[PDB]
RNA sequence: UGAACAGCCUCUAGUUGAUAGAAUAAUGUAGAUAAGGGAAGUCGGCAAAAUAGAUCCGUAACUUCGGGAUAAGGAUUGGCU
RNA sequence: UCUUAAGGUAGCCAAAUGCCUCGUCAUCUAAUUAGUGACGCGCAUGAAUGGAUUAACGAGAUUCCCACUGUCCCUAUCUAC
RNA sequence: CAGUCAAGCGUUCAUAGCGACAUUGCUUUUUGAUUCUUCGAUGUCGGCUCUUCCUAUCAUACCGAAGCAGAAUUCGGUAAGCGUUGGAUUGUUCACCCACUAAUAGGGAACGUGAGCUGGGUUUAGACCGUCGUGAGACAGGUUAGUUUUACCCUACUGAUGAAUGUUACCGCAAUAGUAAUUGAACUUAGUACGAGAGGAACAGUUCAUUCGGAUAAUUGGUUUUUGCGGCUGUCUGAUCAGGCAUUGCCGCGAAGCUACCAUCCGCUGGAUUAUGGCUGAACGCCUCUAAGUCAGAAUCCAUGCUAGAACGCGGUGAUUUC
C-alpha cells in the first residue's frame, strides 16, 4: 500500500480515511476530510485557500 | 379482525426483561467444558476497553473477490495488565445445582483489593483479613485441612483474580475481583496449581494466542430512560398526531384486557448485560516493548497510543489485546474476556491473519498523521519550534 | 442479480429507491429512467425496493424515442452517486447517477456507454466493461 | 439602513413587573437542520421547504382589445477610486 | 298505428344532473373507479323554472407537469420552555 | 370448510387426479333469523400503528403418493418455528391491474385497536343540481363546505426504588420466566446424472446477499450552543482593536458528543421425538414397522448458549464497635 495526497490541499491520506469523488468526465478526486470536500464543491481555488499546499507552493514557504 | 399486512415482531422477546443489570462487572453464565487432557490453565481474563481503531490486513480465503488483496476492518483495544491471582473457591454439585463450600486467600493482599472491600478508605482502621492471617502465619495449621477437603470433594475450583487498577491510567483506584473456572487437568492439579499461583501474576499471552475465537462479556453503556421507538424499533407516527409521534399506537386489543408483556413500551435502554461471540484477537502486545503499533510490514518504532492519546482513556502502557469486532461497552468499561464454547471452523476460525498496518490516527477528531516526528518533518519548523 | 452473476454483489449501500429518475447512459435513444421495481429486492412492510449500483431493476424511460418511451424494461445501474464502502475502506461517489437498458439475460440493448462505470458493476456485468470507456 | 409612520438598532421618555432555585430522562409545545431518492407517503402535496427585492434582456394561447403580465425564462447587483 | 293541451327546437352531457356505471373508445400512467376529449333513447340535460360561451377575476372545487421538499424510504440531532 | 358410496371422466384403468345423482356433518370472517343485554349514551366506517392467537398451509424443513425418464407441476401427511411486500385508481372493506417474491395463506382478539392518530366516509345545521310533491320539503340519488373533549386515580405493563430475617462488605449458585436467527442467489458439482432428442436435476464444499435481531463510532455520512474559528449585513459605544442587539442575525468549516442496513462486527452446538421409512418377531405355523421389543430421523420439543434473579430459596468468605 501507499499513503496519498489530497487532490485539493496536498496531504497524506492514510487509507481507511477519506472519500473519493469522480466527475462525469471520469475525473478522480480524493479528499481527506469534509473541509477539502466541501471547499471543492464550493469551487474554492487551491491557489487562493491559504493553508493549501498549492498556497504553499505559490507563495514559496 | 386481522392485521392488514404481516410484519415482524418489532424486537426480540428473549432479551426481556430489559432492566439495568446488576453490576459494573459482567456476570459469566457459562465456561469451557472441563477436560483433564488440557493442562491446567485459565479460561478467561478481565481487561478494560480503552478505544477502537481499524487495521489493514490481507484477506486469504479461496473464493472471495478480495482473496490476497487489501482489506481494512474494525478492531477494538482492551488494555490487559497481567492480573494478580490470589485465592480460590470451591463448588460441589447437588440436585439443587452447585454449592460453594470454601474460599482460600493469599497471605499478603494489595491496597487495590482491600479498597474493593472497603467503602470508606479515608476513614478505615485497615482491618481486613487480620484473623485470617492469624489462621495464616503458620504452615497449614488451619489451611491444609480445607485444602485436602477441596481435594477430597469439590468438583469445580475457581481461581479468584483481581485487576491492576493502579496500572490502568484511570482514577478509580479500586480493583475488580472476579472468578475463572479452571477447565484444565484434574482437580488436585488445579488446586496445587492455584496453591503455586497464590500472589502470582498471570498473563494473557500465557492464557491465549493469536487467531483465537474468543468471547466478550460486558454490561453495555447506559442510555437512561427511553422512548419506545428508539428502544424497540417502531415506525413513527405522522405529523398530524395529537399527543405525540414518538409512540406505539395501539398496545393491545380489548380482550386480553391488559397490556401484554411483549407489547413494546418504555423503560431503560442501555446498561445491559450481554455476551458476544466470534471474535479474533489480532495482536497480543506488550507495554514493556516499543513498536506496539508496528506490524511486520512497517517495522517502524511506534506505540499504539495515538498522538494526544485515546479520548477519555490515555496511554496503553500495559499489555494489550487488539481484537476483531464491536464488543459492547464504552471506554473505561471493565469487560470480561473469554475463550470459546465450541470448536467451529467455518473455514474462518483457523485463518492465519497477517498484520500490515494499524491506524494510530488521532481519535480526538480526524488525524492527519501517525507520528509527531512525521508531523514535524511535514510542516517543518513553526513559531513554537525555535 | 438473477442470471447475470459471474460473481455476486457484495452489499453496495442503497442509494436509488423506487421512483428515482436516473439518467440513461447508452446509445439506445433514451434519456432518463424511472425505477419501478428491484429484481432481487427485499420485502419489509412500508419499505421501498431500494436499489444500488449493478442491481438489475425494472424501469421505464420517461423521455426520449417513441419506441423507447412508455413501457416496462430491465435495466442495470452503472452509476450511483450515493457513497458506499468498498471492502478496502474507501468511500467513493459520483454526482451523476445512471443506468443502461438491458435484456433479461444481460447484454446491453445499446452499443455504447456514456461516462464512467464502477468496478463493482464491471465485475458483476461483463458486457459493461466491454462497452465502458473507463472503469472505476 | 430602507420605497416606506415595513422588520432591525438607538435617542428622549417610561419600565425592567409577570413565582423562583437545582439538575436538563421519556413524551410534548415551539423552533430549526439533514446525506442518496423526490408524492412512492397521504383521502387530498395539509404541513414544511424551494422562488422571492431592484435593474436590464424578453414575453404564448385566448381577449370584452382595457388585459393577461412581475406571465413565463434569463443576467448583473458588494466594496474602493 | 294511437294519443296528450304541446309532445324536446337551438344547445349541453356519465357534467356540481347518469340507476346499470368501474358505460364504450381515445388520451393520460409501468400501472388509473380519478382527470381529459368524444359518442348518446340523456333512469331523470335544455332556454331569464334562463341555455350556451367567455377574457379577467376567486382564502372556491378538481387531475397532471416543472422546480421543490423529513410527507415518506428511515429516522437522527441541537436549542428554548 | 371436510367427509361417505361410486355413474363416469381420466387413450385402455372408478379412486394417480377427478367425480354427477344422493348423503352425514363441522366453524362464526359472512349474511340472515331473533331482540336476551346497554336508549339517565359501550364513542360509529375505513386507514395509519402494535402485540398476540387459530390451522382449515401460500412459501420455508422433512417425507409419502403421482398419468414423477429428468425438469417442472398436482394430491396427501407432520408442524404454526419463520415469512406473507412496493404501488395505481377507489373515503373505501372488497375489487382490478402493474410489478417484486421463496410466497404474495384464510382469519381472530367489543366486525381488535379514536382520552392512540387522522376525519376522506356516513351522520345535523349553509348551498347547488337532478327526479317526485300544489307547496312545506322528500331522496343508502349526486357535490362542495363542515370544533373529534380530560389521565394526576386504581389495576395491567415497562422500567425504578425500597423497611424485615444479628450488622456490614464481597464472591457466587439457580428454583423460576422468555428465547431467534430466518430465507435465497452465484460458482462448482455438470450440460453430469437422466433423457430418442429437445431439454435437464438434487447432496457436499466455497463465496455473498434478503428479513429479523443485538451491539458498536475506528472511518464514512447526519446533527452545531464548543455560539470554537473565519466571513457578511443594519444600528450603538467619537474613531480603530474589540465588541453590544436583530427571541441562536445569516453562512462555510468545526471538534467533544449523540446517531443510520446511510457506518462496521456478530447471531453457539448436544439430545428426545412426531409424519415418515425400517430390523427382529408373533397372533394369523405363511407374512409383517406392532401387539411385546427396537432403529433412523423436522424449522418441532428439550437442552446447551442466552436473558433478570424466588426482592420470604441458598452457599461461602471477610470484618464485626469498651473507657
Amino acid at each position: 500500500m501507499k499513503v496519498e495526497i489530497d487532490s485539493f490541499s496536498g496531504a497524506k491520506i492514510y487509507p481507511g480515511r477519506g472519500t473519493l469523488f469522480v466527475r462525469g468526465d471520469s475525473k478522480i478526486f480524493r479528499f481527506q476530510n469534509s473541509k477539502s470536500a466541501s471547499l471543492f464543491k464550493q469551487r474554492k481555488n487551491p491557489r487562493r485557500i491559504a493553508w493549501t499546499v498549492l498556497f504553499r507552493k505559490h507563495h514559496k514557504k | 379482525s386481522h392485521r392488514k399486512y404481516e410484519a415482524p415482531r418489532h424486537g426480540h422477546l428473549g432479551f426481556l426483561p430489559r432492566k439495568r443489570a446488576a453490576s459494573i462487572r459482567a456476570r459469566v453464565k457459562a465456561f469451557p467444558k472441563d477436560d483433564r487432557s488440557k493442562p491446567v490453565a485459565l479460561t478467561s481474563f478481565l481487561g478494560y476497553k480503552a478505544g477502537m481503531t481499524t487495521i489493514v490486513r490481507d484477506l486469504d480465503r479461496p473464493g472471495s473477490k478480495f482473496h490476497k488483496r487489501e482489506v481494512v476492518e474494525a478492531v477494538t483495544v482492551v488494555d490487559t495488565p497481567p492480573v494478580v491471582v490470589v485465592g480460590v473457591v470451591g463448588y460441589v454439585e447437588t440436585p439443587r445445582g452447585l454449592r460453594s463450600l470454601t474460599t482460600v486467600w493469599a497471605e499478603h493482599l494489595s491496597d487495590e483489593v482491600k479498597r474493593r472491600f472497603y467503602k470508606n478508605w479515608y476513614k478505615s482502621k485497615k482491618k481486613a483479613f487480620t484473623k485470617y492471617s492469624a489462621k495464616y502465619a503458620q504452615d497449614g495449621a488451619g489451611i491444609e485441612r480445607e485444602l485436602a477437603r477441596i481435594k477430597k470433594y469439590a468438583s469445580v475450583v475457581r481461581v479468584l483474580v483481581h485487576t491492576q487498577i493502579r496500572k490502568t491510567p484511570l482514577a478509580q483506584k479500586k480493583a475488580h475481583l472476579a472468578e475463572i473456572q479452571l477447565n484444565g487437568g484434574s482437580i488436585s492439579e488445579k488446586v496445587d496449581w492455584a496453591r503455586e499461583h497464590f500472589e502470582k501474576t498471570v498473563a494473557v499471552d500465557s492464557v491465549f494466542e493469536q487467531n483465537e475465537m474468543i468471547d466478550a462479556i460486558a454490561v453495555t453503556k447506559g442510555h437512561g430512560f427511553e422512548g419506545v421507538t428508539h428502544r424497540w424499533g417502531t415506525k413513527k407516527l405522522p405529523r398530524k398526531t395529537h399527543r405525540g409521534l414518538r409512540k406505539v399506537a395501539c398496545i393491545g386489543a380489548w380482550h386480553p384486557a391488559h397490556v401484554m408483556w411483549s407489547v413494546a413500551r418504555a423503560g431503560q435502554r442501555g446498561y445491559h448485560s450481554r455476551t458476544s461471540i466470534n471474535h479474533k484477537i489480532y495482536r497480543v502486545g506488550k507495554g514493556d516493548d516499543e513498536a506496539n503499533g508496528a506490524t511486520s510490514f512497517d517495522r517502524t518504532k511506534k506505540t499504539i497510543t495515538p498522538m494526544g492519546g485515546f479520548v477519555h482513556y490515555g496511554e496503553i502502557k500495559n499489555d494489550f489485546i487488539m481484537v476483531k469486532g464491536c464488543i459492547p461497552g464504552n471506554r473505561k468499561r471493565i469487560v470480561t474476556l473469554r475463550k470459546s464454547l465450541y470448536t467451529n471452523t467455518s473455514r474462518k476460525a483457523l485463518e492465519e491473519v497477517s498484520l500490515k498496518w494499524i491506524d494510530t490516527a488521532s481519535k480526538f477528531g480526524k488525524g492527519r498523521f501517525q507520528t509527531p516526528a512525521e508531523k514535524h518533518a511535514f510542516m517543518g519548523t513553526l513559531k513554537k519550534d525555535l | 442479480s438473477g442470471n447475470g452473476a459471474q460473481g455476486t454483489k457484495f452489499r453496495i449501500s442503497l442509494g436509488l429507491p423506487v421512483g428515482a429518475i436516473m439518467n440513461c447512459a447508452d446509445n439506445s435513444g433514451a434519456r432518463n429512467l424511472y425505477i419501478i421495481a428491484v429484481k432481487g429486492s427485499g420485502s419489509r412492510l412500508n419499505r421501498l425496493p431500494a436499489a444500488s449500483l449493478g442491481d438489475m431493476v425494472m424501469a421505464t424511460v420517461k423521455k426520449g424515442k417513441p419506441e423507447l418511451r412508455k413501457k416496462v424494461m430491465p435495466a442495470i445501474v452503472v452509476r450511483q452517486a450515493k457513497s458506499w464502502r468498498r471492502r478496502d475502506g474507501v468511500f467513493l461517489y459520483f454526482e451523476d447517477n445512471a443506468g443502461v437498458i438491458a435484456n433479461p439475460k444481460g447484454e446491453m440493448k445499446g452499443s455504447a456507454i456514456t461516462g464512467p462505470v464502477g468496478k463493482e458493476c464491471a465485475d458483476l456485468w461483463p458486457r459493461v466493461a466491454s462497452n465502458s470507456g473507463v472503469v472505476v
